[PDB]
């Protein structure tokens, strides 16, 4: 007996918060917009995929060797111009940590070629490796949280679905990564946040 | 997670295990609570305390062979986890590479 | 690593305030109407380049050497017939100062040949030259400041868009011409002035 | 940018470079207050008064080789920046050539 992932379909009631995407940018972004973000999943050969554009980024994020394919993404923006991201999804049928690869790429503001590329390290584990690249010198700095056991409060997750979240210290990951000469600050305010569901999938 | 005891001394290790063996010259060490706020700051092996929460001034010490911050003369209002976070600083970017979170019960 | 301009898209929501053209005509125009204005911008080789047609004039401005293109523009008009031109690009992804060809051609009211044809100089920094030339006698006076440190307060911003402008002396750069004997006289009133945008792009 | 002393005799300097080395015969010089008001004018090296605003009417003087505007009997009221305006004049068209800003504090 093998588990195997669920077959697609239109709409998944079914949702498992993943990570938890924090990039800040340099540039002002007053508010969350509604019906701004686009998602457009994929699952080829194993590889779960996503593309994100909105707010002036495109986050071309994907996992290799997963039994999981990103079903829902959910974008905000934070005080001190800070884009959280929230990544679902279907389940996880695997207790070991995955390699990560991140493009963050400037769609507007500082747009440019590829300023970054390196392997950031799980901080708690030393298990995995994220390859992050970003196109652009518009990324003030990068944290992903994989498999996070706290939801984010300002979340309001829709009434008819469903949402399961890890709650092992064990399968956390930590991966940040900054270009400005402060200490964290990747993280956010959390006073006065607002989410809003991507658009497509 | 590690707790520590009550109230004369508390020690708050990393435990890095330095697996590529790199030395702490350039290395960014570095202690915070709960409440997101940082504890003591180590930039090059120099203690900086600009970032340093003025709640937490003046209070915490810092032993680099042991890799251990110690925080004396504790309160009660102090009872939350404290997570230490260590970044690998290069010019291209400074890496995250180490964190790990302990408790503090007195 | 080079910054480059970024891809073109349907709507910009990031305008800088890159010139302020206040071209003088003596024949009347009495108030800005709305919806009047038509612009039309490009970006072929690497030179910038809008089109404006309003109020009796067009407006065949061009920036060479550069990595901004012409996303908005709004016109006003002034009293004692004063036409005030704002123009907007991406970003500021250079320090030097471009060089600058504008051609304002009357088509209505004094429409003619070309009356002028000469090189406008900075009057500070003396670093750049402006290809001026005028089809037309309808054209009282030219005042072209690019990068202006002050916004004109009477233009009114969209809510969802963003605004930044040049804070240094450094890089303003000022043009001016006129035919009649008059000191400055370019320069408007803006006791009442109100300002429209044009239409496309 | 360039400022000024106290109430006894203002210099507002307009620092031509003049790299093109040419007279003041046909030349267009004059000064102009931050609320945009001309303070001097010269046409052709003659002081035209018409433009001159009535507050700042028979107060000023001129000076050709050091091609610096006097401003003589300092107010309170006129501390704003004044910018000095010259301009080339041309049968074809009269082209602004310089501009420069200098500030006054008394």
């Amino acid at each position: 007996y093998k588990n195997t992932i669920c077959p697609p379909r239109q709409d998944y009631r079914y949702w498992y918060f993943v990570a938890e995407l924090t990039i800040g940018v340099n540039y002002d972004i007053n508010s969350t917009i509604i019906g701004e973000c686009h998602m457009s999943e994929s699952y080829i050969d194993r590889n779960a995929n996503i593309v994100l554009t909105g707010y002036g980024l495109k986050i071309n994020m994907t996992i290799m060797d997963t039994d999981q394919r990103f079903v829902a993404a959910a974008e905000g923006v934070g005080k001190d111009n800070k884009l959280s991201v929230l990544l679902f999804t279907t389940q996880r049928l695997d207790k070991v940590h995955h390699n990560i690869s991140v493009t963050i790429t400037c769609m507007e503001m500082n747009c440019g070629t590829t300023k970054y590329n390196s392997d950031l390290p799980e901080s708690i584990h030393k298990s995995s490796s994220c390859d992050i690249t970003i196109n652009g010198s518009c990324v003030t700095c990068v944290n992903l949280e994989t498999d996070p056991t706290k939801i984010n409060p300002h979340y309001l997750h829709p009434k008819n679905k469903y949402l399961y979240h890890n709650s092992e210290y064990s399968m956390r990951g930590s991966y940040g990564v900054t270009f400005i000469d402060e200490l964290n600050q990747c993280l956010l305010d959390i006073k006065e946040l607002s989410y809003d569901i991507c658009y497509r999938e | 997670k590690i707790q520590a005891y009550f109230n004369e001394t508390a020690d708050l290790p990393c435990q890095f295990a330095n697996s590529q063996n790199q030395s702490l010259s350039e290395l960014v060490v570095f202690w915070q609570d709960q409440e997101n706020l940082v504890l003591n700051e180590v930039y090059l092996g120099k203690e900086k305390f600009d970032s340093v929460h003025s709640k937490y001034m003046g209070r915490t010490s810092f032993d680099s062979d042991s890799w251990t911050l110690r925080l004396h003369n504790l309160q009660i209002k102090d009872k939350g986890l404290y997570q230490c976070i260590i970044h690998h600083k290069k010019p291209t970017g400074m890496i995250r590479i180490h964190q790990m979170n302990s408790e503090l019960s007195v």
